[PDB]
């Protein structure tokens, strides 16, 4: 049960790591996504003037 | 005349639709940016236990 808790404590800091590295993937994603809006609103605003 | 008119009132049609589209759009991306940042939240909430846990 010993060499259990530490493989599954390993897996379970493993999988911490690596959906931290999706979060910080989609965070870059969400702000691309906001330099998306900017430009578009940018874009969009001299289109309407 | 007829068909310039058709034409018209077209692309004003499209127009308020595209603007609405628009609007609606942004208004999604941030309720789930908000989201996001509540599972990101709780996330590092989890992850400071399991570096309590790892003294566990």
């Amino acid at each position: 049960v010993e060499k259990d808790l530490n493989e599954l404590q390993t897996l379970i800091e493993a999988h911490f790591e690596n959906r931290k590295k999706e979060e910080e993937e989609l965070i870059s994603l969400k702000d691309r996504i906001e330099k998306r809006r900017a430009e578009r609103a940018e874009q969009q605003r001299i289109r309407n003037e | 005349s007829d068909k310039l008119k058709e034409a018209e009132t077209r692309a004003e049609f499209a127009e308020r639709s595209v603007t609405k589209l628009e609007k609606s759009i942004d208004d999604l991306e941030d309720e789930l940016y908000a989201q996001k940042l509540k599972y990101k939240a709780i996330s590092e909430e989890l992850d400071h236990a399991l570096n309590d846990m790892t003294s566990i």
